[PDB]
Parts: C-alpha cells; structure tokens; sequence
C-alpha cells in the first residue's frame, strides 16, 4: 500500500484540486465514456450527453468519495466500506473498469495542474487509485 | 481497424505540434518511475537509481525520443500500422520477451504526458483518438505472440 | 499459429476422454465463484447466491457444457480457429462487451479443472498444449475488438 | 485481503500438501517453464532440464516460503519482507510472472489433491497467491 511519502504526495495533489473536485469528477466520467465506450453499459439509465446534469451530479459524488478517502488515507477500506458493497456485491463492476477511470482522472489532473503532477506524485497517485480500485472490488465471494 | 475523418484530423493535427524529444523523454521516464519493474529492460542505460537520475539520464532521454518518433511511422500511414510495426514486434516479442501489458502501460503514460503539455487543447475527443492509436500500436507490437 | 504434431496429439487425445458436461459445469461454476464479477453477465441464470447454489444451478450446468463443446469446433480444425470463432467474437465483443481479460480467466480455470480430472495424465507437456489452445481461443474471441 | 474463512481454507489445503511441499515446488516451476517459456529468462544461469537438481533445490525454497507465509497468514508482508526486496528491488520481476506461477501451483494442487481443492478453497488459494504476489512486487519505487 502507501508509504508516508505517498500519503504526503496524494494529500499534496488533492490540496491543489481543492475546490474543483466536482468539475474534475464530471470531466473524468466524460472522458471515460468517450475513450472507453464499454463503460457506458453500467449507466444505461443515464443521460450521457456532454455536460448533462446526471454526469455532473454523479461526478461530484465520485470526487467527494475520493476526497473522503484522502482525508482518511490511513484507513481507506473503512472510509469506503459502503461503496465496496455497492460496487462489488450489487453492481459487480469488472475490475478493469477501475483502471479506465483511474487513468481518466490522472489525465484530468495533468490537464488542470500539470506542474503538480511530477513523476513522483504521478507514481503515488497511481498507487492511490489502485488502492481505491482494490477496496471497491474487494468483498467479492 | 477503421479510422474516421475526425480521428485522422485529431491525430495528424496534434502530431505536427508534438515536441518528440520532450514528450518522449518524459513518457519513458514516467514509465520507469511509475512502473519500476520496467527498469530491468533498460539496465544498460546506467543510473536509474532515483526519479531525478532517471529524468536526467541521457540514454533515457534519447531512447524516449526514438520511441515517440516511431509513432510518426504510424501517423504517416494509419491503415498500415500492422505491417509497419512487424519488425519492432519481432524485436519486442522474440528477442526482449516484454509482456504485452507493458505496451499498454507506456501508451497510458504517453496520453498523460500529452495531456500535461497540450492541456485545454487535449479534448475528450482528441484523447479518445490518441487512446485508440496507442491501443492499435500496442496490438501491432504484440502480433508476433499469436 | 503453428501447431506441432505432438501438440495435436495431446489435444485430440485428451479431447476424446473429456466429459464435457462435468468439466464444463465445473469450469463455469469455478469462474463465477473465484471471480465473482463474472456473475453480472449471467444474472438471468437465476440463483447465483452461494457456491453451492451456483454449483447446482441447472442453467450454469447447461451453459458450461455448451462452452466446452465449442472447444471441439477448435479441436476439429486447429489451423482455422480464427475464422471458426468469428461469430462468437462478434457476440462477446459487440453485444456483451465482456472484457478480454475474462477469456483468459476462464481458460486458466478450464486448465485447473482438466488437471483435477486427469491428474497424473495431465503432464507438463499436455498442460502446455492445452494452455496454448485456450490462449488461441481467447485471442480469436477478442478479434472483433481490433 | 483474507477473511477468517479464507485463512481456514488456505491452512486447510496446505495441511494436506504437508510433506510434499518440496516436490510440488519443483513441479510448479517445471510446468511454469514449459507452459510460459518467457519465465526462463529470469533463470539464465539455471539448468532447466527436467528433474535437474537446480530446479528441485529452488522449488524447495519457493515452497518453504509459501509454507512460512501460511504459518504467518495474518502478517505476510512481514513474513516475506526480505523476499520483496529481492523480487521487487533487485530482480525487478514483472508482476505478470507471479500470475503464471500462482496458476501453475494451483494446477499442481489439483493434480495431487483434487478433492481438497473445492471451488471455495480454490477461491481462497487464488486470493492467497495474489496476496503473496503483491507483497513480492511491493517496494517498487
Ligand atoms: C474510484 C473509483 C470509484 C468511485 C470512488 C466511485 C464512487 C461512487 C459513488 C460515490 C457512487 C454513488 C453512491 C451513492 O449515490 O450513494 C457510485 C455509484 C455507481 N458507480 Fe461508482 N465509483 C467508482 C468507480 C466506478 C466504475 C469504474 C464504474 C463502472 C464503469 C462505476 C459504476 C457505478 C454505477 C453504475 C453506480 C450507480 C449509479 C446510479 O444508478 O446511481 N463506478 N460510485
Ligand atoms: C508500445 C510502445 C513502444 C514502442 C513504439 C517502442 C519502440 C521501440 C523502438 C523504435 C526501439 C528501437 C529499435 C531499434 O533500435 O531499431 C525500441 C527498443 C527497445 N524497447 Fe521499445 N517500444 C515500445 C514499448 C516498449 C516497452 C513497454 C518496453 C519494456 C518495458 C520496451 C523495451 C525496449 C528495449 C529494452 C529496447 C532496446 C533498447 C536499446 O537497446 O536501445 N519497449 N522500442
Ligand atoms: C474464452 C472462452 C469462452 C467460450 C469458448 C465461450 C463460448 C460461448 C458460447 C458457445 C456461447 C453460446 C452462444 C450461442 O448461444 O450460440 C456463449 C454465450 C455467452 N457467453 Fe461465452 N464463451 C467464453 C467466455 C466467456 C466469458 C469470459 C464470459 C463472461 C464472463 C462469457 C459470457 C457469455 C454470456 C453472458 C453468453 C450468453 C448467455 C446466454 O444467454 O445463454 N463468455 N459463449
Ligand atoms: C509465490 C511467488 C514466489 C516465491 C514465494 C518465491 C520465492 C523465492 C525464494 C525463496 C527465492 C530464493 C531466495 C534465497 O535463495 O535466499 C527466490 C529467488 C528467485 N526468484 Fe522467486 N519466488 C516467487 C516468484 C518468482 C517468479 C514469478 C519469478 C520469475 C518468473 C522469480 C524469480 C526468481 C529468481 C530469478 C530468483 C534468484 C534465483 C537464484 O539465482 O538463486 N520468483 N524466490
């Protein structure tokens, strides 16, 4: 999992993201749907047109959960426990889809905050998204 | 693979603007830093001991450039990538035994590097076209495995 | 793909001995148990609630049989797998959007099931030939993606 | 990671393996080298002919480390700490190779103890090999 250096780095990038977490949430989803159209299948009941209220509302929630995990980096399985049941037990999201979303998020960060995403911070943020990925696909039995 | 007129425009239009030394160096450096097992393949490049040494290693810089310039061969002829990359497929598969998953990882990194350089101009559609290209290039590289 | 005389012998020789209802049912049940996200694709199969219910679900049993019997189509003509599996590729890729990694996982499970049934006779060489076959079948299934 | 049920299941299968861990070690490697010939590249200085003393000696050590991890299932990162430095820092083994070996081990178990490898035990043993895999590829920076 995450070293003290990694946790510093992740707190570092998320501080810069700050007030924009909601917009970045929406932007990450829009890029995921466009770049990996197979993800659209998990949202059949969504309006997936660009800048739809449904994407913005959902994006805000995804970003909010990421912020919450950052604020509880030492125990993310606890911070995201309710979300693991939803993603692993109920929705049964294929693990591969968490890699697509993690990658689109890193793309969004790079666009808006290129100077903050140094190679070192990149490596830490990737580990973090991987850690979140594994928690949300956990309780599979 | 079929390419749309828009996809071709997004690819060729961004290619003309790309600094291949700078993006190339950064992409390969981030590969070695973010996925450290990839360093085994580049042991002969000298000092790979820390992120800063990796970043300022000259052979890393020069190889990264060569990786990215070979994307121009793909851009040149998008409908003939499979054949264009046949020799490099032999090299990577038969000689180096690089597992295909690593082609995907370098592609994903290249996209992040492009995003950081072109920011605003790196629209969702431009991303998607570029993602498709690294996927096609990765698949062409993995053909000597099948 | 090139098949050796020995590989063909190991494949066709084991195929004649394979109980496709039993191995098929077990292979698909183990897929749903060991990699539980795969259950999403089979929601219409009814009760998938516990390992025992999965194991004794009739539609699981019957589908597992059909999966394994379609390996006979491959065994029938080993040099023409790509074309033999073109329709099933369309089905799995365009309709179902099953990520290719899951083809690999079912192949790996099939090999474990074969090993448990044939034990001693499942030599390293027989394993390797069978591993190659599930890899080739997986790749044929993923062709509508490229 | 591992539930109490998983730990019971893994202890369960390894008890049956018992006195045969060494032979199974050797057999797993032989199958890996044959089924995934690219792994041979990490052992250029080995005699990889069937039943070579070098494979048997190495197989014993691999099995021994697995047994040790089982005996310390609650803290495997600690049990295998020296091995993570060797595999991740020194050898820089591509993660994919741990999947190949984990799969060959499960094949060996199924051959010798088919009745012990119930679907449930299968799922637990797979998680376990994955857990060992992640520990041995950890300290990458
Ligand atoms: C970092 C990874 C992810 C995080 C933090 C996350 C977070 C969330 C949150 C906060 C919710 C809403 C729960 C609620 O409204 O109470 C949710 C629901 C949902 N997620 Fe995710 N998610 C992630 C990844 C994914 C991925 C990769 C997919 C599929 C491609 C996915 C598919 C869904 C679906 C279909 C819903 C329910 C939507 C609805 O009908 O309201 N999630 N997720
Ligand atoms: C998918 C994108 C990739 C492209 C386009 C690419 C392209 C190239 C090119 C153009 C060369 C030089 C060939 C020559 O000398 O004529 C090369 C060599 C090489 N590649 Fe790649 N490559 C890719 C991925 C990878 C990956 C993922 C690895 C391993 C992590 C790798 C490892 C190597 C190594 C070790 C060499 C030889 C280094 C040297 O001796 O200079 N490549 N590749
Ligand atoms: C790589 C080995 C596989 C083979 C040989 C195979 C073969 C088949 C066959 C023969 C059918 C029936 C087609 C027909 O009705 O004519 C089928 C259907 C289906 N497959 Fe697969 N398949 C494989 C992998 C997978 C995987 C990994 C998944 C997802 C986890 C999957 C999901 C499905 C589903 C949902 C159906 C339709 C179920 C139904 O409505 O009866 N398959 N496949
Ligand atoms: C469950 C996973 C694994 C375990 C428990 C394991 C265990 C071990 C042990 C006990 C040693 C010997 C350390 C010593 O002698 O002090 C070792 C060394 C080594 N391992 Fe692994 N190993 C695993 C996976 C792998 C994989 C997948 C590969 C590559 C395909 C690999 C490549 C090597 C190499 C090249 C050595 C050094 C051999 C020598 O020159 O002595 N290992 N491992």
């Amino acid at each position: 999992v995450l070293s003290a250096a990694d946790k510093t780095n992740v707190k570092g990038v998320f501080s810069k993201i700050g007030g924009h977490a909601e917009e970045y949430g929406a932007e990450t989803l829009e890029r995921m749907f466009i770049a990996y159209p197979q993800t659209k299948t998990y949202f059949p009941h969504f309006d997936l047109s660009h800048g739809s209220a449904q994407i913005k509302a959902h994006g805000k929630k995804v970003a909010a959960a990421l912020v919450e995990a950052v604020n509880h980096v030492d125990d993310i399985a606890g911070a995201l426990s309710k979300l693991s049941d939803l993603h692993a037990q109920k929705l049964r999201v294929d693990p591969v889809n968490f890699k697509f979303l993690g990658h689109c998020f890193l793309v969004v960060v790079a666009i808006h905050h290129p100077a903050a995403l140094t190679p070192e911070v990149h490596a830490s943020l990737d580990k973090f998204m991987c850690a979140v990925g594994a928690v949300l696909t956990a309780k599979y039995r | 693979v079929h390419w749309t007129a828009e996809e071709k425009q997004l690819i060729t239009g961004l290619w003309g603007k790309v600094n291949v030394a700078d993006c190339g160096a950064e992409a390969l450096a981030r590969l070695l830093i973010v996925y450290p097992w990839t360093q085994r393949f580049f042991a002969s490049f000298g000092n790979l001991s820390s992120p800063t040494a990796i970043l300022g290693n000259p052979m890393v810089r020069a190889h990264g450039k060569k990786v990215l310039t070979s994307f121009g061969d793909a851009v040149k002829n998008l409908d003939n990538i499979k054949n264009t990359f046949a020799q490099l497929s032999e090299l990577h598969c038969d000689k180096l035994h690089v597992d295909p998953e690593n082609f995907r990882l370098l592609g994903d990194i290249l996209i992040i590097v492009l995003a950081a350089h072109f920011t605003k101009d790196f629209t969702p559609e431009c991303q998607a076209a570029w993602q498709k290209l690294v996927r096609v290039v990765a698949h062409a590289l993995a053909r000597k495995y099948h």
